[PDB]
RNA sequence: UAAAUUAUGGUCAAUUGUUAGUAUUCAUAUUAAUUUUUUUAAAUGUUUUAUCAUUUUAUAAAGGUUUAUUUUUGAAAGAUUUUUUGUAUAAAAUUUUAGGAAUAGUUAAUAAUAAUUUAUAAUUUUGAUUAGAUUGUUUUGUUAAUGCUAUUAGAUGGGUGUGGAAAAAUAAAAAAAAUAAUUAAUAUAU
């Protein structure tokens, strides 16, 4: 549990507490079993939790996140529930045994229900049927994988819940020994997941599981490593990355939105990032949890066509081939078709070489949330928009 | 740094007081028509004469009804054409004598002054047939009302509030909504009594005891 | 039925005192007041008592 | 609980009318309702699982191993 | 009622309330004299006798096997000195006749 | 009067303990001590031939 | 209005109480858009019927398609290319220089 | 050895709601209706306790009594519920006529099949499955140019072609060497997207050896 | 100031008496009479003890007059445990006067039981104190009525510091330390 004295934990702190050495690490096995261990837990286990030494906005932001991690791993303990019922029940309405129902097919269940339709028994059918068709879509093993993996470093990131995996008291199933074990297997996973999924920060904040500072550091290292392996000769200085090709490729840290936004006050455009790649100038925005402050922080097309005039003086380009171009992005989290827009305007990527050059890309399923209507109007009518000309 | 305190709703509402020493001066003209200033027509799209609402979210649900509605950023207030009416004690009770003396002088449109209460009462009493439609029923201060005739003479023939004396209201229990709703020995559907539930909707009597409820009344009309 | 309050106070008046209430409280009695002071000369410098005055808290 | 004390000293339980003796007057009669004529099969179809949303465990209330 | 009695509001009209005294009185009460719903049960003990919450009795058959009233003379008080009966304080008071009869 | 009257359905189909709402009952915190400390003592009597 | 809604309790009267609204605006929309309830067939049929010759119609909405959709299974690991692919990214340096 | 649902809360309102004196009525009509119930004795048995408790039964019933007789193929007992419900004019459901189709098609019962559909032909909408089991007692008898005409008759009806049709079917076509009539049923299986059969798979490989339809008109 | 969009390709209504409950008689109902009925005349036996004593036996009436109420740690209950120890002394709240003005053994603090001190103290025109009337009480009566109109549970700073508690100068039971009697009805006159 929480004691006196503990501290939460950044990147680096988790990555140098959890360096061990490990060769041929079974994910999918230590992921399992590490959730098999969470979901065998009560309420009364996610109480004590929270550093006592600590001020009320960071210990209110902290029991936020727990809050989240939480809510997502009773979200997963019901849906692999559900998961476990449905194959159970295909395995007893048909007859097949329970290990090979993931490998399955579409014409074996044509079969399989014209098989119990023909016996009468059309209750059955439709019981079979409509769980293969709701096990089609959630019945692969790694179906909300790197989310699991992100909550996993989430509970690591707390720094409270590493002790809350061993010292346990099982029985061996064959032989009836009652042991103690010290096995620690989420240090393992922990050690695992820093030691292979080198960006797992990156995934996690933008995810939106990061609630004290948001993504947007997350999302400048992101941009400042596919920068590095597009320019391939890169200067960093602060908040100012160039590369030196003779060719524009200019990323600049402009200021955050989030303290730069006043409320109440009459300033027509804040901007996060300002991305200048050859002949094209992105102005890239996190927009706001205000929705009376989303229509201040985009900037004016007067404003557009100055700061692409701004561009014309300081880097020399002729005004002939100059496009100015907004992009906003949602606020908490950075959803899946956000990361393919960025790469496709402010990087020129494509998916293909996107996905070879980020590995991790293929697996990412954040979407826009619904609850969330006017940021995904103002995002349809800002995203769509042509290339401001000079 | 110590900022001031917003009080009041004109403060919290952010009023200019363009005239000199006088808080109390209506402000909704002047308002609207410097928002008509501030937008603009751009060329490579300006708004149109619908009402607007100013979040996406505060669309309504129905889709024939949102075609009547967009969306407009800070444009979307100040709406209407229609001031308040003066020359009396209850928005409620002032809603009642107009309707009442102008449903004798056999009037066409009748200015009632727009609050929440009333617009909702008005809507109650469309739906039942005691109303033939609204002009600028968006408009937060005042909308009109277009009466119903019928062969002559006038639909709505006795229209009361609740507030008899124009000061003491009520509470009306969902037993209050049952004798409302089973009134001198008959089932009446044909008197309408309306009241306000605590989640602020304009309910009439078959409907609060439709789901079990009672409300604030508000008025009578048949 | 539904049987209200006062069902309930007469049962604990019946379980109390052995019967609920002696009948014949009313009486229609005829209550006359009998002045006996002077016209403007009554013994108090405040309230002048010159009628039947009810006596209760709450009835 | 009724119980009646016969003159001979046996204990016996009350009849129906008996029990029905010590509430209010019910005055009416159904002379068309009955209850092995109710349909069972198209729409009322009680489910053991709607019986399973109330969750009823003895790990987590032992009042009925206790009686 | 104050001291010793369960009422907490007037039957039918009341001064103006606020916060949930206004939920209260209009929604959230007891209410037996309502013949079509029951007072409520709180979560989650009321979405599983959904069915059961509505009206009184489903039979809509009742023969009527008691006594026939007495329309005259009409005779306004009912008071008569028992010995066996159980329910003579219910039966006492003055009640509203008020019936299909 | 009331010679054929019925009830609901709901009022013999409930089971037990289900009609009791979740009630805050506050009291003083003195009142907390004392019942606290009278239901401790109560807890700790001694088994004799009265208890 | 009927004057029999006026004055009798009967629950369809309560149709009577509402303003007119459009019949696809209060029922929920369908994949194209706006949609009548009585062009959808789950809602015409009564449910006594759809047991017989409903899914024999029906047999076509999951049971027929390409190749690619009848003979692939979608239950299998979908992230093993990333994972063998970090895997080697992690193997194939061993070294912080 | 109990009923499986007690009381207080789970019957509906307007049976009064755990009447005590029919509590022997709610428990036996939960072991009619158990769908869990593959005992096709108790089901026949079953059905003389609720004609003597006078427990009404309509054709979901019945229809529970027919599917349990399929599995252990009673022939018998799926034409003695017929004919009970045909002595109280209780109507079958396409369900209930294709489960005593089935329970007479797999005990080779070719001229018991052929007397039950033709006596809810014209009047019930019957199934692919309903029809299956007629092509399946013409098929039993070598009646394989007459398994085609019900093939015809099927079409004719506006019932659609399930997979199983196309596999006895074209099983049909191999004996009668029909080489004309299943060129329009491999077309329709291309049409329609259907997945065949390993014996359909066969069957069209035999009928494109002989006749060398598929090579000269390219449709593999 | 949008300008009458054209298979009119579906009409055949309503009523089978099954009900979401304050409903109004300016002349009728409540009061006394045409009618009341039936009695009652005090002057009195609670009991056990260790004997001129001691143990148990705590709300009669009139008078005077109250904005309000309840629960003993102590006696009993009551136990093979035991300290006169087992949290009773408190709060909110709501009275009336046809001719409306001042009040006080006084308010708070306090190393102060049992106040030699301090203070710019306390109540009252949002109605006090005194004087009058005065137990209160969704229990009564009436009505369509959140209106009007009635009441009889009680308590008791100088009689005795006894007793756990003054409630003690008189009550058809509340059976009061051996089963007095316990079938029934009068249960009192007698
Ligand atoms: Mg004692
Ligand atoms: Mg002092």
């Amino acid at each position: 549990h929480a004691t006196y004295g503990a501290v939460p934990l950044t990147h680096s702190q988790v990555t140098s507490v959890y360096a061990t050495d490990g060769g041929k690490v079974d994910e999918l096995g230590l992921l399992e079993l590490v959730e098999e261990r969470i979901f065998s837990w009560k309420l009364n286990k996610w109480e004590m939790r929270i550093p006592p030494n600590l001020p009320n906005d960071q210990k209110e932001l902290i029991r936020q996140e727990q809050e989240n991690l939480k809510q997502i791993l009773s979200e997963w303990r019901k849906c692999f529930g559900a998961l476990n019922a449905d194959i159970l029940q295909i395995s007893s309405l048909t007859g097949v045994p329970k290990d090979v129902v993931r490998e399955k097919n579409r014409t074996w269940l044509q079969e399989e229900v014209a098989k119990l339709r023909w016996m009468g028994e059309v209750n059955k059918a439709a019981l079979l049927r409509d769980a293969f068709m709701r096990l089609e879509a959630f019945g692969s093993r790694d179906f909300m994988f790197m989310e699991r993996l992100c909550c996993i470093y989430g509970l690591a990131r707390q720094g409270t819940f590493d002790e809350a995996f061993t010292n346990y008291i099982t029985e061996d199933p064959v032989t009836n020994d009652i042991f103690v074990d010290e096995r620690n297997p989420f240090k393992e996973l922990v050690a695992h997941i820093v030691r292979n999924y080198s960006q797992i920060d990156i995934i996690y904040d933008f995810l939106g599981f990061n609630y004290s500072e948001g993504y947007r550091s997350s999302l400048r290292r992101y941009m400042e490593y596919l920068q590095c392996k597009t320019a391939e000769n890169v200067r960093a200085s602060g908040r100012l990355v160039t590369g030196d090709k003779g060719e524009h490729n200019i990323l600049f840290d402009y200021c955050v939105s989030r303290e730069s936004l006043v409320s109440g006050d009459s300033c027509q455009g804040i901007i996060d990032f300002l991305y200048i790649n050859g002949n094209d100038v992105t102005l890239i925005i996190i927009a706001s949890d205000n929705p009376w402050l989303r229509n201040r922080q985009l900037p004016h097309r007067r404003q557009m066509e100055g700061i692409a005039r701004r561009v014309c003086f300081v880097l020399g380009i002729p005004p002939s081939e100059v496009r100015i171009r907004n992009l906003l992005l949602p606020p908490t989290y950075l959803d899946k078709g956000s990361i393919v827009r960025l790469n496709d305007i402010v990087f020129r990527l494509s998916n293909e070489q996107s996905n070879l050059l980020i590995p991790w890309l293929t697996n990412y399923n954040k979407e826009l949330d619904p609850k969330d209507v006017d940021y995904t109007a103002l995002a349809k009518t800002t995203n769509e928009e042509e290339w401001l000309t000079l | 740094q110590g900022h001031r305190l917003l009080h009041g709703k004109r403060e919290r509402e952010g009023s200019l007081f363009a005239v000199a020493n006088d808080v109390k001066r209506d402000e909704r003209l002047l308002r609207q028509q410097l928002n008509a200033l501030l937008e603009e027509e751009r060329m490579p799209t300006p708004l149109v004469d619908l009402p607007g609402v100013e979040r996406r979210r505060d669309l309504p649900a129905d889709p024939i009804t949102r075609l009547f509605f967009q969306h407009k950023g800070d444009h979307a207030l100040y709406y209407g054409t229609y001031d308040k009416p003066s020359v009396l004690y209850t928005p409620i009770y002032d809603f009642c004598h107009r309707i009442r003396e102008a449903t004798e002088q056999r009037k066409r449109f009748v200015v009632v002054p727009s609050t929440i209460e009333t617009r909702g009462c008005a809507r109650v009493m469309h739906d039942h047939g005691l109303v033939a439609g609204f002009r600028d029923f968006h408009n937060d201060r005042a909308f009109a009302v277009e009466l119903k005739y019928f062969q002559g003479d006038s639909t709505i023939n006795v229209i009361e509030p609740c507030s008899y004396d124009g000061r003491t209201e009520f509470e009306w229990s969902p037993k209050m909504m049952r004798r409302l709703l089973n009134t001198h020995g008959i089932h009446n559907r044909l008197v309408v009594y309306i009241c306000r539930t605590a989640d602020n909707r304009i309910i009439d009597h078959i409907h609060a005891v439709k789901e079990n409820i009672g409300g604030r009344g508000l008025m009578m009309v048949h | 039925p539904w049987w209200n309050f006062q069902t309930e106070h007469r049962q604990r008046c019946v379980l109390m005192y052995g019967g609920a209430r002696t009948k014949n409280t009313h009486n229609a009695n005829h209550r006359v007041f009998i002045k006996k002071y002077k016209r403007n000369a009554f013994p108090n410098r405040t309230r002048h008592h010159w009628a039947v005055s009810m006596t209760g808290v709450l009835s | 609980r009724f119980v009646i004390r016969q003159p001979d000293g046996t204990l016996r339980s009350a009849k129906m009318s008996e029990m029905r003796a010590w509430y209010w007057k019910e005055e009416w009669a159904d002379f068309r309702f009955w209850a092995p004529q109710m349909e069972w099969g198209i729409e009322n179809t009680p489910s053991q699982e709607q019986y399973q949303e109330h969750v009823p465990d003895t790990t987590d209330a032992d009042f009925r191993k206790q009686r | 009622g104050g001291p010793g009695s369960p009422v907490r509001g007037p039957g039918y009209y009341a001064p103006p309330m606020e916060g949930e005294h206004q939920r209260g009185y209009t929604a959230e009460w007891r209410d037996l004299r309502n013949p079509m719903r029951p007072p409520e049960f709180p979560t989650p003990w009321e979405r599983k006798y959904r069915q059961y919450a509505r009206g009184q009795h489903p039979s809509y058959d009742m023969v009527y096997a008691g006594p026939m009233p007495e329309i005259f003379p009409m005779r306004r008080d009912f008071r008569k000195p028992t010995r066996w009966d159980f329910h003579d304080i219910e039966k006492q008071g003055k009640y509203r006749t008020s019936g299909p009869y | 009067f009331r010679g054929a009257d019925t009830y609901s359905v709901k009022y013999c189909e409930q089971g037990r303990y289900e009609y009791q709402r979740y009630l805050m009952i506050n009291r003083f915190p003195s009142e907390y001590k004392k019942h606290f400390l009278s239901f401790l003592s109560n807890i700790r009597m001694s088994s004799g031939s009265a208890t | 209005k009927v004057p029999h809604s006026l004055i009798y309790n009967i629950y369809p009267y309560l149709e009577e109480i509402r303003r007119r609204k459009g019949m696809m605006a209060m029922h929920p929309p369908g994949k194209d858009g706006l949609l009548m309830p009585d062009r959808v067939v789950d809602n015409r049929l009564p449910d006594h019927l759809k047991r017989g010759y409903y899914d024999d119609v029906y047999w076509k909405d999951f049971f027929a398609g390409s190749d690619e959709h009848l003979n692939e299974p979608r239950m299998g690991l979908r992230g093993d290319e990333m994972r063998r692919r970090l895997e080697e990214a992690q193997t194939s340096p061993a070294p912080t220089t | 050895m109990h009923p499986r649902l007690s009381g207080q809360g789970v019957f509906p309102r307007y049976g009064g709601g755990w009447m005590h004196q029919f509590g022997h009525v709610y428990a036996l009509q939960q072991e009619l209706l158990n769908a869990e119930a593959n005992n096709w004795f108790r089901a026949m048995e079953l059905w003389h306790t609720a004609r003597h408790e006078g427990v009404a039964m309509n054709v979901s019933h019945y229809t529970n009594i027919l599917r349990q007789c399929v599995p252990p193929t009673a022939w018998e007992a799926s034409l003695m519920v017929l004919k009970q419900m045909r002595r109280e004019n209780i109507r079958p459901d396409v369900v209930g006529v294709g489960c005593a189709l089935a329970a007479c098609a797999d005990a080779n019962r070719s001229e018991e099949v052929e007397k039950v559909f033709s006596c809810f032909s014209g009047k019930l909408k019957l199934d692919s499955i309903c029809y299956l089991a007629l092509i399946k007692a013409k098929m039993s008898r070598g009646g394989y140019a007459e398994a085609l005409a019900v093939g015809r008759e099927q079409d004719a009806d506006g019932v659609p072609f399930l997979p199983h049709t196309y596999t006895h079917l074209l099983e049909a076509a191999e004996v009668a060497d029909d080489g004309e009539m299943a060129l329009e049923l491999a077309r329709r299986m291309s049409s329609e997207q259907w997945p065949v059969s390993d014996r359909g798979r066969e069957a069209l490989k035999k009928l494109s050896t002989r006749h060398h339809w598929e090579e000269v008109a390219e449709y593999k």
